[PDB]
């Protein structure tokens, strides 16, 4: 709620990033490779931007990646549900 | 010294060997460590990566799979063992420490491996000081000889790294399987002999170091 | 796996002046590139991160260029503690990989070799053998020819030389020169000469010395 | 409901991969054929991802495509409405 | 219509010699690369699928290199029994082609 | 054997041939079949895949559409026709199966077509043993002689497969439009003729197979 959906969105896109580097590393041919840009990339897929910049190869790279899309669109479809009423609502006064 | 490994190995052909790396500093969950190969007179190959928290692996795809890598999870060491080598396995093995951000911050001094059935021998040390009556100039050049070690390499210092002012060790040569190399200092002439001034040879692969002053001709 | 290709494969250069040492990848990686110094004997050392970014520890000389494919490490000035193989290593794709490897070669004045004779030590005979060792110190070019003469007389065997690399404190070579006998045939001979004909001297430089 | 939209967007996401490769093989230049990649690409669009990685060239292939994005986005507009509620619920106490 | 080109045609090893034939796509195929062995008057017979993936029941000699354009079969050692006619084959854009392949002498 | 297909076919220029592929094993819904064309001494041209379960085909692009696919949803059989055909069109013919995944795992041994007008022939199949006066050596060579075929080609067995040791089948010469082949093989002069030895010709073409015994020049 307040801003508890808000900290497992984090929980979801630290540690998908980071098994995001684990998946991909060992497939020839993986950007996904660096846990910064995967840190950016579990972003780039929570929120459905479709930047097209990194996306996974692996079997187990896109698992990981599909972790984040539902851990973190359900997430990102309550903390913009949330910042939506809470300065809607004090800005809206 | 950040990444820390052996200075010299001796496999005969066919066999195997283990190759470490204790690594002192931090020990981040997110470390991973990599593994380079350096043929003489190459370049850098990169062999393999691990990650020693978690515990997964991944080698060269393109390279001839001879290797498997491990860690020691709370000793700080990880690990590489080569099975069965030959003669093209004989090189130098660097570990790395990459952040997890993509480059090699911080780099192991590297291990000699010499894949041979040829047998280990200590090195013989050899004072070289100038003749009975070569006229002195205001510098004076002396060195050491180290002369019939096996395998490589020897360290090589200068009153144990304290006069490390105008050093050059010769690269060693080979015959009937055994090596040879000599080092050369210089000094003032008004320094010397009242300075004393000693070279000390290490030898890794023996577990051998060893100690010579260079006095003149008594 | 991507190609890192390094051209040129040696470079020359008088002190002080400006260098590139160019990398071009096989495709794009943006600027996932590092760049490695690693001398004589020593370990690759980080030079430049992320193809622009410096590391602490580096002199500023070391000033990081490029993005895409094209790749630049660059020297804003040189000096001899510069010579060194330097490796660039991209971080773009799996795996990762290393260039070939470019060498740094300075051109310099010319020099003449200190030429030093060393008989065999007291402790090398006591065993049963005897190498007269002529260390030839700090010329340049590293082009030089050794030349041994027992009695006056030119001796061609026995002889094991070996060539510095270019040394990083003053951009010269060195030249050592075992003479490999036996005590037994040290004995039967009274002078031993080491003369070495060098560029910057028409007449030879010579040592020599005798054991009576 | 409360497993129920789920098991929809599951037989579309599969008849939907299923049918992706019949439509796009025979169309010279189509990735989207073999039936692996054609269900992470199903993926990439009930999930409004747009990684980039596959889409349809065909025409029928396009319209396989926008069947998975309607019955998809309903879906997961729904199966994340629930994720949400249940979770957030029973985390929430 | 994807093109892949092997080089060399031909191949001259001594026994138990590494040996490597490169395949090498007309743009990138990522890792859909196989490689299909095929002797004297047999069919052909699926040898590295996915480009480093193995296939059960066959030799660990064979092992698979590559990913993008350029691709590597690799015989860590050769014998007698492995000349034959060596076929990659991309799987990534339709239609499915196959290499010019490449023969393996001794 | 998981793909079977016939051994050899002959068509007359012009006319048409349906082409058979029984799969037994698995018979997944998902399963495609390919069809791969063989030219002597050329690579693998691509034809055409079908999926039987559904039906649909797709043929090659790029090469002379002559050809359509067909399928049997319960009899776990496709079929490829072949119509108006020339010469150029003479070639072996595989079927795989890919399973959806993009390889073809499973070959069928192929069906070698052969477009001519010339008339079908079964082979002679005449005996090779050494001469009356030939020195023999710890292993002997004997072989058997088939002449006259046509179409190719003919599978040459010894002892119908258990002696496959020490066997080469020649390529078969062309004259007149008939074919001529020879086989050898090669056992202990211990063994032969204590142990017996037999060559056996199959012709799919003619639909003949026949066997010879090696026996000595009695």
């Amino acid at each position: 709620a307040a801003g508890a959906a808000t900290v497992l969105l984090v929980i979801v896109l630290l540690a998908g990033s980071y098994l995001a580097v684990l998946a991909e590393r060992g497939a020839p041919g993986a950007q996904l490779i660096t846990y910064p840009r995967a840190l950016w990339w579990s972003v780039e897929t929570a929120t459905t931007v479709g930047y097209g910049d990194l996306y996974p190869v692996t079997l187990w790279g896109r698992l990981v990646a599909v972790v984040v899309m539902v851990a973190g669109i359900t997430s990102f479809g309550l903390v913009t549900a949330a910042l939506a009423t809470w300065f809607v609502g004090r800005e809206q006064e | 010294v950040q990444l820390q490994q052996p200075g010299a190995e001796l496999v005969k052909p066919g066999a195997s060997v283990k190759l470490s790396c204790k690594a002192s500093g931090y020990t981040f969950t997110s470390d991973w460590i990599h593994w380079v190969k350096q043929r003489p007179g190459h370049g850098l190959e990169w062999i393999g990566e691990i990650i020693p928290s978690y515990g997964r692996a991944n080698y060269n795809e393109k390279i001839q799979k001879k290797a498997t890598l491990t860690a020691d999870k709370s000793s700080s060491t990880a690990f590489m063992q080569l099975s069965s080598l030959t003669s093209e396995d004989s090189a130098v093995y660097y570990c790395a420490r990459e952040r997890g951000d993509g480059y090699f911050a911080v780099w192991g001094a590297g291990t000699t491996v010499t894949v041979s059935s040829a047998k280990t021998t200590p090195p013989s040390v050899y004072p070289l000081a100038p003749g009975s009556a070569a006229q002195t100039n205001s510098m004076v050049t002396l060195g050491c000889l180290v002369k019939g070690y096996f395998p490589e390499p020897v360290t090589v210092t200068w009153n144990s790294g304290s006069l490390s002012s105008g050093v050059h060790t010769f690269p060693a040569v080979l015959q009937s399987d055994l090596y040879t190399l000599s080092s050369s200092v210089t000094v003032p002439s008004s320094s010397w002999p009242s300075e004393t001034v000693t070279c000390n040879v290490a030898h890794p692969a023996s577990s051998t170091k060893v100690d010579k002053k260079i006095v003149p001709r008594d | 796996d991507i190609l890192l290709t390094q051209s040129p494969a040696i470079l020359s250069v008088s002190p002080g002046e400006r260098v590139s040492f160019s990398c071009r990848a096989s495709q794009s990686i943006g600027t996932d590139i590092h760049w490695y110094q690693q001398r004589t004997n020593g370990s690759p050392r980080l030079l430049i991160k992320y193809a622009s970014e410096s590391i602490s520890g580096i002199p500023s000389r070391f000033s990081g260029s490029g993005s895409g494919t094209d790749f630049t490490l660059s020297i804003n000035s040189v000096e001899s503690e510069d010579i060194a193989n330097y490796y660039c290593q991209q971080s773009n794709r799996w795996p990762f990989t290393f260039g070939s490897g470019t060498k740094l070669e300075i051109k310099r004045a010319d020099a003449a070799p200190t030429v030093s004779i060393f008989p065999p030590s007291s402790e090398q005979l006591t065993s049963g053998g005897a190498s007269v060792v002529c260390f030839l110190n700090n010329f340049y070019p590293k082009d030089i020819n050794v030349k041994w003469k027992i009695d006056g007389s030119e001796r061609q065997n026995g002889v094991l030389n070996s060539w510095t690399d270019q040394d990083s404190k003053d951009s010269t070579y060195s030249m050592s020169s075992t003479l490999t006998l036996t005590k037994d045939e040290y004995e039967r001979h009274n002078s031993y000469t080491c003369e070495a004909t060098h560029k910057t001297s028409t007449s030879p430089i010579v040592k020599s010395f005798n054991r009576n």
